[PDB]
């Protein structure tokens, strides 16, 4: 946020976006860590209560 | 500006080399340096004229580099694909095409990406007269390119000194020392 | 808003063609503005965006007929590249070694 | 017929430096006849023969127009 | 290539490439849009993620 | 070549050059491609008549 | 932790998102190191709170 | 309305971004052709305030 | 309001209208300074004449106040934490605002750091010079001023220097002190601010002692008699020891 405040503005730092595509593969896997711990313990201390 | 032309026969000039020191005693395709006159300047400036300087060599960029015995510098600054080198098992015989740009997606060997970045380091195109086992750099600092010389231990010690990359890895460091922390101090 | 530049080139055959590059829009026609006139503002406004109910157009090209990237082809992975320099530490030439044993078997 | 191999390779050197030279410019590829064997049409990886080992290699500009003069020869 | 040349229509419901090669420079006669969301929509391509969670 | 049939103008789409992994080059972008000279995308440098 | 276990740091950012906010990412580990302490703190109290 | 793109949505080259820095450069000084330079700005609001008491230096 | 009559305002419009009027974007001058000797200019038409490592030279982490603002904290938390002054709720709180504003100092001290120049060159023409600068992160900022915005400052740094006769530069052409200089109008980043002062510190090699002293004082450089030489041995973001 700091950054995007501070320097992304056209004003101060603008950058050439020359990328055409994306070409993720497994970031979406990379990223669902958290999501998984969050289900993770959800699951686990329902369980224990029921 | 009488003061300046005064202090002028005193005022030394020195030279304007630094620390990257000078290209073409490093690389091959570097010409040595060459000072060019300018011609008399021209009375009649007319509006579509083209300049008279002399010319100077242009020098087109190779398409793949041989390998340099331990006196290779690359010609822009490469991508940092890895802080530790491939160690593969290369073929008697067999021509590789070294990564020196560090952004190729076919591992340390050139996938083509060099053509598509805006860089003066091209690939070294190079062979090997006995098979086996080579540690091949992927820092792409190496001056033993595309053989690994321990630069990468030498470039992990600059990015450890530089204040930002001293915080960074210190930053990274202490967030661990936080989980370790948390285990040491688990049972109270 | 027509045209944003315009070049002159001399083609194969010596015949020197004028190229002008179109103003673009983010796949958005209702935002791309339809003029024809040197005016940035957007002045006219269409209720019929296809006045003859001719159809678009979104060629797709044949790979067979595809010709080798050339037009700054260089700069594709510029922005990457440099994004991560910015952030890269490179050390400086004198520090650096050089001079280095050869590799025995090249 | 190696005779129609070297005629064909320097026809298309000539056309490529006089095609450039008219053009003010250099040329996309240097295959003679387009192929889908390498990817070249839609891949990074391009087929350029330009090669030299220092500054005074004087084979810096074989390939290019820079070889040819006003008349369209080799220099 | 041959479900191709002789069922177009059938080549683009499966996903099929145009297999011939116009090299010559005289564009196919019955080329067409890729529909390539049974290949794209898989644990191999850019729909794996999905596809996993829906395994 | 794009075609039209007695008019001035048309809606022209481009997304670059198509590879088989992606088959397209550059995000979608419209531009009217008008009658007269030759133009281009300022993306890719793609030439439209 | 992240890019450096990798020998193609490109290829790591590229199969990922194709997007590069590592400057962010290893910046925010000092901050995180210490952001915690508090929170960690009164969660032990909570619990022996709990246990008692 | 005035499209805030200029026709450059992507700035793919840096040819498109010059060509955009340029038009955007003429754009705002065509906007700021109506206002008063910086030295005016500055010295109007320095010397805005006029109520004094005593006059004759 | 304007029905109102105040010779003051009125005197304001007339100063106003009169400079407007009379003073143009073009403004001549005659301090051109001539060099004695033939500039060697590098392949991008650029004459170096100052580099240093201010970050290198200078002190970041142990640097007076700073590091006592920064070492009160602990007391500050201290005294919240055991209420030594058996204070009231919101009375304790407010002992937390101290080390929330303790460390601001700093971080301007290390904003300022950056300001010190690393190199400076001169264009061709001696009407522009680029200086550029970096900052303890790296970040590298080249800003390009034309020379007669330039002022001088005293060895105290409380005053103007006058620019003719300045004494900031040794018999042989090196620094006597940190010469210190204030751009009246400096665009940074796309920005442009109004009275940067820079600095150059005495530990730093200055090149063409007499093409630094007329960029300082704000000559116009003539460059008629120049040569280039033909030397790339610098690539784009090179490494440096000022980091
Ligand atoms: C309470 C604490 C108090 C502390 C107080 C203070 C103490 C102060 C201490 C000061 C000194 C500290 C030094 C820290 C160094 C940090 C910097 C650094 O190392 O980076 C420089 C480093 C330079 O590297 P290098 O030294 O030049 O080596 C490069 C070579 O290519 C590397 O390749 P290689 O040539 O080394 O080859 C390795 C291996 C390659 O083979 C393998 O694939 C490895 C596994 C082989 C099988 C072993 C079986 C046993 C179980 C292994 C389990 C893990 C294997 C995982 C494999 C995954 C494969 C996908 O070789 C083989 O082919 C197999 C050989 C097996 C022989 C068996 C020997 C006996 C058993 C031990 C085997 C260990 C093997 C290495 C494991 C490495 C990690 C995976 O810079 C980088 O590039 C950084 C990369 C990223 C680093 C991330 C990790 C950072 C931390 C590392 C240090 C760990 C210290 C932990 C101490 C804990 C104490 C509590
Ligand atoms: C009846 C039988 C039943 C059997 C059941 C199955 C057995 C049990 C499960 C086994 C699971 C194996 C998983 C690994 C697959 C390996 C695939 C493979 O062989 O690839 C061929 C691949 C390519 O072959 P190639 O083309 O012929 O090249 C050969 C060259 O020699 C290649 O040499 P190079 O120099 O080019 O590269 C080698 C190495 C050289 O560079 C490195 O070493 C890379 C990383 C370090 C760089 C810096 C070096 C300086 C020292 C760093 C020290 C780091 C300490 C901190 C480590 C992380 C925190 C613990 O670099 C790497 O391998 C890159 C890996 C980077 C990520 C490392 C992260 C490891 C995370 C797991 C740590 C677990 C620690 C447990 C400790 C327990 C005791 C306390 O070669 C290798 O990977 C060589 C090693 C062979 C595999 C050794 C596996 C050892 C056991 C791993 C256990 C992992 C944990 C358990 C997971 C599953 C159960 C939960
Ligand atoms: C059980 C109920 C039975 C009911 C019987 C009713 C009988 C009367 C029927 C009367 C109606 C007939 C017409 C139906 C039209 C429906 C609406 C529609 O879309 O029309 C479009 C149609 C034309 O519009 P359009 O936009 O051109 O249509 C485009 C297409 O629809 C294309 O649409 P798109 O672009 O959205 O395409 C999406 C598609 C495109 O993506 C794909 O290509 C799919 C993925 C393919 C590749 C997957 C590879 C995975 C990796 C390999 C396998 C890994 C596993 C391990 C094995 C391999 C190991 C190596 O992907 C998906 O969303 C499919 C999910 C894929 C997940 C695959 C998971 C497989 C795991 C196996 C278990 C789960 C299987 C679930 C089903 C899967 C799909 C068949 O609309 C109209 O013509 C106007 C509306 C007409 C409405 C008529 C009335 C409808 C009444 C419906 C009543 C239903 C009642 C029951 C509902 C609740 C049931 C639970
Ligand atoms: C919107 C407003 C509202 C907001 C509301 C609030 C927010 C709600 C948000 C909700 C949604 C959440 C979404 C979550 C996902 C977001 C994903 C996203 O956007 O980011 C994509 C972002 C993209 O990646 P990236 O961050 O750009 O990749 C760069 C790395 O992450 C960066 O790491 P790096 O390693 O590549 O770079 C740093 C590197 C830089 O360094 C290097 O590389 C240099 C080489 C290494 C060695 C350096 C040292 C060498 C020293 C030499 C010797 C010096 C002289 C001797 C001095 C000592 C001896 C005298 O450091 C190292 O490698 C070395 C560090 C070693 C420290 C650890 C050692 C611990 C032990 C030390 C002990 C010492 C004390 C002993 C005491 C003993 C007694 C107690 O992250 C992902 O890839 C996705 C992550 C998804 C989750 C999985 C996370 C794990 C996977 C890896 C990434 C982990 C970090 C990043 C996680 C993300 C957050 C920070
Ligand atoms: C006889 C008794 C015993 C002996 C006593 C004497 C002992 C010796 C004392 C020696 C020291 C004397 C003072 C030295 C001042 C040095 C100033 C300085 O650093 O200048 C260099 C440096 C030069 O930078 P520059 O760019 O050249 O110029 C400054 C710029 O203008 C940049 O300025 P700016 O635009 O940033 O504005 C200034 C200020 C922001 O602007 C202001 O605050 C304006 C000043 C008035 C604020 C208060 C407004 C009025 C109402 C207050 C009361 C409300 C009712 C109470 C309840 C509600 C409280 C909120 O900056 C900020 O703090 C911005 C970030 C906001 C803070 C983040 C946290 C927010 C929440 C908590 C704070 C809320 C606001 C403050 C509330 C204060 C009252 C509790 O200045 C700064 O770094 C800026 C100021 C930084 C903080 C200064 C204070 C540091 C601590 C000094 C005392 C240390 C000793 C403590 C123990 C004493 C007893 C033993
Ligand atoms: C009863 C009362 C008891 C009182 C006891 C008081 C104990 C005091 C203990 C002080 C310990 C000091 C440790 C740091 C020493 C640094 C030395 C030095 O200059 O090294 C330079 C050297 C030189 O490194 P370099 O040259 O490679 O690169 C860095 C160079 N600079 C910084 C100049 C850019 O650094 C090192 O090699 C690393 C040394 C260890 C660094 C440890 C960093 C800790 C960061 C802490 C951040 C804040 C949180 C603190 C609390 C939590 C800690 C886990
Ligand atoms: C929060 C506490 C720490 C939790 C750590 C959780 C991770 C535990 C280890 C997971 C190992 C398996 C990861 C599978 C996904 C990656 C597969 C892959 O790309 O491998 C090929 C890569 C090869 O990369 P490469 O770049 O050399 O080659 C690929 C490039 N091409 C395709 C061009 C050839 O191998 C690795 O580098 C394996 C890295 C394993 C470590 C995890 C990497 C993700 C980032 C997090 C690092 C955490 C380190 C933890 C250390 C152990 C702690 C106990
Ligand atoms: S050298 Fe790295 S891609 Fe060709
Ligand atoms: S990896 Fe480049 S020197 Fe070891
Ligand atoms: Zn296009």
């Amino acid at each position: 946020i700091l950054k995007v405040a501070r320097f992304r503005v056209l004003k101060m730092r603008p950058k050439i976006s020359t990328s055409y595509r994306p070409h993720g593969k497994w970031g979406d896997f990379l990223a669902c860590i958290i999501p998984l711990i969050w289900c993770i313990n959800i699951l686990t201390n329902s369980n224990l209560i029921l | 500006m009488s003061a300046i032309l005064k202090r002028a026969a005193k005022y030394k000039r020195v030279s304007s080399i630094l620390c990257e020191g000078e290209a073409h005693l490093r690389d091959p395709f570097t010409p040595p340096p060459v000072i060019l006159k300018p011609p008399a300047p021209r009375k009649d400036k007319k509006p579509d004229d083209i300049t008279d300087f002399p010319a100077q060599k242009l020098i087109p960029l190779p398409e793949s580099i041989p390998y340099q015995e331990g006196k290779y510098r690359p010609a822009s600054i490469p991508m940092v694909a890895g802080f530790f080198p491939y160690n593969c098992y290369l073929q008697q015989g067999k021509v590789y095409s070294w990564c020196s740009c560090g952004i190729s997606q076919s591992g340390p060997w050139c996938d083509g990406l060099c053509n598509s970045v805006v860089t003066r380091c091209r690939p070294v195109v190079f062979n090997v007269s006995q098979s086996g086992y080579y540690k091949i750099c992927n820092c792409k600092f190496s001056a033993n390119a595309p053989f690994c010389n321990n630069t990468h231990r030498k470039m992990v010690r600059y990015h450890h000194q530089t204040h930002r990359g001293f915080y960074e890895i210190w930053g990274a460091a202490l967030f661990v020392l936080g989980w370790v922390y948390m285990g040491f101090n688990y049972y109270t | 808003q027509m045209f944003v530049a315009r070049q002159v080139v001399t083609n194969s055959k010596g015949e020197k063609v004028e190229v002008l590059w179109n103003a673009q829009c983010y796949e958005d026609i209702a935002q791309l503005n339809v003029g024809f006139a040197p005016v940035l503002e957007s002045v006219d406004y269409h209720w019929e965006i296809f006045l003859w109910a001719d159809p678009p157009i979104k060629p797709n090209n044949d790979f067979d007929l595809n010709v080798p990237c050339t037009w700054f082809e260089y700069e594709q992975e510029w922005w990457m590249e440099s994004c991560i320099q910015e952030d890269q530490f490179n050390l400086p030439e004198d520090e650096r070694p050089y001079n280095t044993p050869r590799n025995p078997h090249c | 017929d190696i005779n129609k191999y070297m005629e064909s390779q320097l026809v298309n050197d000539t056309l490529r430096a006089f095609v450039s030279k008219v053009g003010k410019t250099e040329p996309a590829t240097w295959k003679n006849y387009s192929t889908i064997y390498h990817k070249d049409n839609y891949e990074a990886e391009r087929v350029r023969h330009v090669a030299f080992v220092d500054h005074k290699d004087p084979h810096m500009y074989h390939g290019l127009p820079q070889d040819y003069d006003d008349n369209i020869k080799p220099k | 290539y041959e479900l191709f040349v002789d069922h177009p229509d059938l080549a683009q419901w499966t996903g099929t490439y145009p297999k011939v090669d116009s090299s010559h420079g005289f564009p196919f006669y019955s080329t067409y849009e890729m529909y390539r969301d049974f290949q794209e929509n898989t644990l191999n391509s850019d729909g794996s993620f999905a596809q996993w969670i829906t395994l | 070549v794009v075609f039209t049939s007695e008019t001035p103008f048309r809606y022209v789409g481009c997304t670059g050059q198509m590879n088989e992994d992606d088959y397209e080059g550059h995000e979608l972008l419209f531009f009217l491609l008008r009658e007269g000279s030759l133009q281009r995308c300022m993306g890719c440098g793609q030439v439209f008549k | 932790m992240g890019s450096v276990w990798f020998r193609n740091r490109y290829w790591w950012y590229r199969s990922l998102y194709d997007d590069y906010v590592a400057r962010e990412a290893k910046l925010a580990f000092g901050i995180a190191a210490f952001i915690w302490l508090p929170h960690y703190y009164w969660g032990i109290h909570l619990n022996r709170a709990f246990e008692v | 309305s005035t499209s805030t793109t200029l026709g450059l949505p992507r700035w793919y080259k840096r040819i498109s971004y010059y060509i955009f820095k340029i038009r955007y450069l003429q754009h705002t000084k065509s906007k700021m052709n109506g206002i008063p330079g910086s030295t005016v700005r500055l010295m109007l609001i320095n010397r805005h305030f006029v109520e004094y008491e005593v006059y004759e230096k | 309001l304007n029905h109102v009559q105040n010779m003051l305002e009125e005197n304001l419009k007339y100063d106003a209208q009169k400079y407007n009027d009379e003073v143009a974007v073009i403004q001549k001058t005659s301090r051109i300074y001539k060099p004695t000797y033939t500039i060697e200019f590098n392949r991008e038409g650029e004459v170096l004449v100052y580099s240093a490592d201010p970050i290198k030279n200078s002190v970041v982490y142990f640097k007076y106040p700073y590091v006592l603002y920064e070492a009160a904290i602990p007391l500050f938390i201290w005294a919240w934490i055991y209420n030594p002054l058996e204070l009231s709720k919101n009375a304790v709180n407010s002992l937390l605002i101290y080390p929330n504003i303790a460390w601001i100092p700093r971080m301007w001290y290390w904003r300022s750091l950056q300001y010190k120049i690393q190199k400076m060159y001169l264009l061709r023409g001696g009407k522009v010079a680029k200086i550029e600068t970096q900052s303890l992160a790296g970040d590298r900022f080249t800003s390009w001023v034309e020379t007669y915005q330039f002022h001088p400052l005293t060895q105290d740094q409380k005053n103007f220097d006058n620019q003719d006769n300045a004494e900031f530069l040794e018999d042989e052409g090196q620094l006597k002190y940190e010469l210190g200089v204030q751009l009246d109008n400096l665009q940074e980043m796309g920005t442009t601010s109004q009275d940067i002062v820079i600095n150059f510190m005495k530990e730093g090699t200055v090149h063409h002692p007499e093409l630094f002293e007329a960029i300082v004082k704000g000559y116009n450089i003539d460059t008629s008699d120049y040569v280039i030489n033909t030397a790339n041995n610098l690539r784009a973001r090179e490494g440096n020891h000022n980091h």
